[PDB]
RNA sequence: CAGUCCGCGGAGAAGCCAUACCGGAAGGAGUGGUGGAGCCGACUGAAGUGCGGAUGCCGGCAUGAGUAACGAUAAAAGAAGUGAGAAUCUUCUUCGCCGUAAGGACAAGGGUUCCUGGGGAAGGGUCGUCCGCCCAGGGAAAGUCGGGACCUAAGGUGAGGCCGAACGGCGCAGCCGAUGGACAGCAGGUCAAGAUUCCUGCACCGAUCAUGUGGAGUGAUGGAGGGACGCAUUACGCUAUCCAAUGCCAAGCUAUGGCUAUGCUGGUUGGUACGCUCAAGGGCGAUCGGGUCAGAAAAUCUACCGGUCUGCCUCAGACGUAUCGGGAGCCGAAGUUGGAAACGCGACGGUGCCAAGAAAAGCUUCUAAACGUUGAAACAUGAUUGCCCGUACCGCAAACCGACACAG
RNA sequence: AGCUGGAGAUACGCUUUGACUCGGGGAUGUCCGAAUGGGGAAACCCACCUCGUAAGAGGUAUCCGCAAGGAUGGGAACUCAGGGAACUGAAACAUCUCAGUACCUGAAGGAGAAGAAAGAGAAUUCGAUUCCGUUAGUAGCGGCGAGCGAACCCGGAUCAGCCCAAACCGAAACGCUUGCGUUUCGGGGUUGUAGGACCAUCAAGCCGAAGUGGCUGGAAAGCUACACCUCAGAAGGUGAGAGUCCUGUAGGCGAACGAGCCCUGAGUAGGUCGUUGUUCGUGAAACGAUGACUGAAUCCGCGCGGACCACCGCGCAAGGCUAAAUACUCCCAGUGACCGAUAGCGCAUAGUACCGUGAGGGAAAGGUGAAAAGAACCCCGGGAGGGGAGUGAAAGAGAACCUGAAACC
């Protein structure tokens, strides 16, 4: 029993955001946020290939399958990129209405 | 008002074999008295009741994962109608 | 008029319970969604009770 | 453990493991092997700081040892089945053991142990395909049975009331409180598993209302009766219930040496309604009137007191007719005669005894007040109403009390 | 922008006309329980009265009071109060101590108590109460034994003193031989260097500066070459050790509703008898304190100054209220030369399992891995277990999942 968020159930990425990996064998690979699990700190991007095996199970079928699937990861990907990759994120710039806090590195958005 | 009283129709082969005879049985809230459940049937389905019986049923005491517990206590209640029986045609189909 | 819609909700809610004892229950969500409409109902009634009468 | 230095470490820390090296000892190094994430050395500071013992404590593992036993000396044997596997589970045919029990029904008390389908770890003193064990799902029905919506005993309460450093101790009425009083149905059928509950047949109870008879008096938290009670013996009738037979009915054989049925086996009535049918036994006297001083006053009801003339009521149970069941059996036969006989029924019987044997409501009878006396009390029929809790299963025991599938 | 409790599991779905989650109020809130319509073996039985269509709602205990409106019960430790031990020490043991300890019972609050001098005291000083230091083991008490043990001065924490009876006016109602006096209301009146009459910010939260390439490796946060930020190098997460990846931190903002500074007290003062508190055990025993019986004085008056007397000083009793400094810690935050699974609370959770008719007693605790990628598939076996294969850095990690010492086999 240890919550796993030392990061206050905050998340630096939205669902569907393009993202690059900092660390692990995936460092420098690219992916949109397919699933964002805040409190557990789990992040899914396409390309985190993992070979789950099962034709032991009956429910899908009397056999089953080995199959390729995603393996969700820690907020140890870079949250957001740009023509410059990686890098941190300034916020609080205004949208066309200004009601959307936004993002920038050197400068930009999203 | 009274739809809440009728917890669920009883399933099972015996309740079906009785349902062939024109008597119907359901679980009702344990607090329920005979008169209110007779009236709740006469409201919920529009037939006249002609006979009744009821029986409190303590739940089977069951256990998962070395956690032992009592299950909810039901109250079964069986009722026979006059010649305008057949209830709503929700039989075995 | 409020009690009429309450009881109309209660009837189908019990109908859902009756099917749920059986193998038919394809849309369990409609269960809890039927109950909040009851609660909201009652709640709004209380919200009128104090109003006007003070 | 702490402060400060020096540093080391996934080319791998502590810890664990060998080791012939090193200091005078407590000790400490070198190298190797696990290990996989923290840690050594120096100086200082503080301590829960050094274990062989305490019939020490928590823990694990030995010896006794494959030893004693496997929980009544009421024995078991063959076939056949299932199955991965069977001395043990299923079935069949013999065998043996209890039979005022070792059968059955209840109360407790336990709580799903009940039934069905499945399972095989552990529980079962061996096995296990099985179980009272594990899993899932069903089963539990009441106007009439027990309790409650009635009553009271002991006892416990207890406004008022009597006391007492406090908390509290008593305590009249009333109330609670069954082990007792009171009260309406029996016969049959059946889920795998419920039954005076459900179904079938036909009863009863109270309540409300209607139709009608009647067409007027009802008649209380108060009075009165009664309910209301001991023990031992014992007369008469009877039932339950069991015995006999050349009674009836049903079914078939038999053979071994015989019996050819007069042999063998089995059955041989339960409820209800109606009787100018038979019946022991049991109960009961009956009004008119007087007195106030009796029941608070009342009273047409009780008590006291005086006068007045076998009979009634009753069915225990039997017998007949009908009917509704059941009924051996291959849908349905017969239901006789004689006898025995309860602690049960008639009854609250007789007789004897002394130790002199609950209360209370229901209930019957009276008036008080009040309500009326041309929509009474009551009765008859129809209809309508019938609430709560309990009910499975074990229940002289493998399911309760004995730490156990316990010789209690 | 996710959510759909732990809970790890599927299906059904909710959400950018704002979900969830977080702070703030509202509204529902079955039955027991002070339980309170009545009963009762808690969580269940049985009623009555008004709404009256019915489903459904409200009332029906006792105590104080007209009437509002209070009260009953609960609360870890803390407070005050009514009762009040015994082991034990005394190397025995009665007085003594252990001790007004433990315990029971009552009242109450976030505190409580106490408190505004008929005082301490010996300078003709002090000027409420509480608490700390000290005076000081001084005085003193004690089978003068074991032992028990003050107070003033002085130094701090905190310091506020306010109100009524009573002489006197106005009655008003009632009490009597006639402009008067029992308890009620306003005025006025509160004392000792005598007074007074009547006549001269924190809450939910938002913003938040700064690093990249090569190397080892399974992995980068290590090493390394160059940098940058710092009112931020507290900390925790990330595949290993990250100021510059995340969350944060310093700083700054932050709300509709939200909590929080001639009189002056009599059945009494006093006394005798029984007793007791402070160091006070009858001692020369004052004083307070009350059970019993008694029973004064008024301002040229009353109590005390430790038997008692005179003098000399301190003070005005018999009516009340009064924050703060003080105690505790059920609960919250922070911190630690505190523990780290026999330690540490009994519990890494459980007052559970279990033991007891009961009051009550009362446990063991843990560890895959980075992430489940939690072992497809094949083999022997009903299994269980195992061998291959794969996943993974490691299967010298495989769910009887960190290490894996010793007994023992
Ligand atoms: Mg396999
Ligand atoms: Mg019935
Ligand atoms: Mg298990
Ligand atoms: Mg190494
Ligand atoms: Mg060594
Ligand atoms: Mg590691
Ligand atoms: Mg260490
Ligand atoms: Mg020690
Ligand atoms: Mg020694
Ligand atoms: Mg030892
Ligand atoms: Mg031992
Ligand atoms: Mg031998
Ligand atoms: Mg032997
Ligand atoms: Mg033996
Ligand atoms: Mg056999
Ligand atoms: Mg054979
Ligand atoms: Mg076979
Ligand atoms: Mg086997
Ligand atoms: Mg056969
Ligand atoms: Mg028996
Ligand atoms: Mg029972
Ligand atoms: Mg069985
Ligand atoms: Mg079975
Ligand atoms: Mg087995
Ligand atoms: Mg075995
Ligand atoms: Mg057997
Ligand atoms: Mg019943
Ligand atoms: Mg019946
Ligand atoms: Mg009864
Ligand atoms: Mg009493
Ligand atoms: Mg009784
Ligand atoms: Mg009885
Ligand atoms: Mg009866
Ligand atoms: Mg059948
Ligand atoms: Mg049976
Ligand atoms: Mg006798
Ligand atoms: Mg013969
Ligand atoms: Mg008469
Ligand atoms: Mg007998
Ligand atoms: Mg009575
Ligand atoms: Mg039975
Ligand atoms: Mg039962
Ligand atoms: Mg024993
Ligand atoms: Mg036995
Ligand atoms: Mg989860
Ligand atoms: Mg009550
Ligand atoms: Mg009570
Ligand atoms: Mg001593
Ligand atoms: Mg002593
Ligand atoms: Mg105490
Ligand atoms: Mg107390
Ligand atoms: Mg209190
Ligand atoms: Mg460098
Ligand atoms: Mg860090
Ligand atoms: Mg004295
Ligand atoms: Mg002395
Ligand atoms: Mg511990
Ligand atoms: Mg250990
Ligand atoms: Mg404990
Ligand atoms: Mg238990
Ligand atoms: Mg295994
Ligand atoms: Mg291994
Ligand atoms: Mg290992
Ligand atoms: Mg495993
Ligand atoms: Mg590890
Ligand atoms: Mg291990």
């Amino acid at each position: 029993p240890s919550a796993g968020s030392h990061h206050n159930d905050k998340l630096h990425f939205k669902k569907g955001d393009t993202v690059i990996v900092l660390s692990g064998k995936h460092k420098g690979q690219t992916g949109k946020v397919l699933l964002a699990l805040p409190r557990d700190q789990k992040v899914v991007v396409e390309g985190v290939n993992v070979i789950t095996k099962n034709v032991k199970p009956s429910m899908t079928n009397p056999q089953g399958g080995q199959e390729q699937r995603e393996l969700a990861l820690h907020a140890s990907k870079v949250a957001l990129v740009d023509p410059e990759t990686g890098k941190a994120t300034r916020v609080r710039k205004q949208i066309v209405d200004g009601k959307k806090v936004r993002v920038a590195v050197a400068s930009g958005k999203t | 008002s009274h739809y809440d009283i009728l917890q669920a129709p009883v399933i099972s082969e015996k309740a079906y074999s009785a349902m062939e005879r024109g008597v119907y049985s359901f679980w009702v809230s344990p607090k329920a008295t005979k008169t209110e459940i007779k009236d709740a049937i006469q409201q919920a389905f529009g037939v006249r009741v002609i006979g009744i019986s009821t029986m409190n049923v303590p739940g089977k005491r069951k256990r998962v994962g070395r956690f032992i517990g009592q299950r909810n206590d039901r109250k079964k209640a069986i009722v026979r109608l006059a010649e305008g029986q057949s209830i709503e045609a929700l039989a075995g189909q | 008029d409020f009690a009429k819609e309450i009881d109309a909700r209660k009837k189908e809610l019990m109908e859902l319970r009756f099917q749920a004892a059986a193998g038919q229950l394809a849309q369990p969500h409609r269960v809890r969604q039927l109950r909040r409409e009851v609660a909201q109902l009652n709640t709004v009634k209380a919200e009128l009770a104090r109003k006007g009468e003070q």
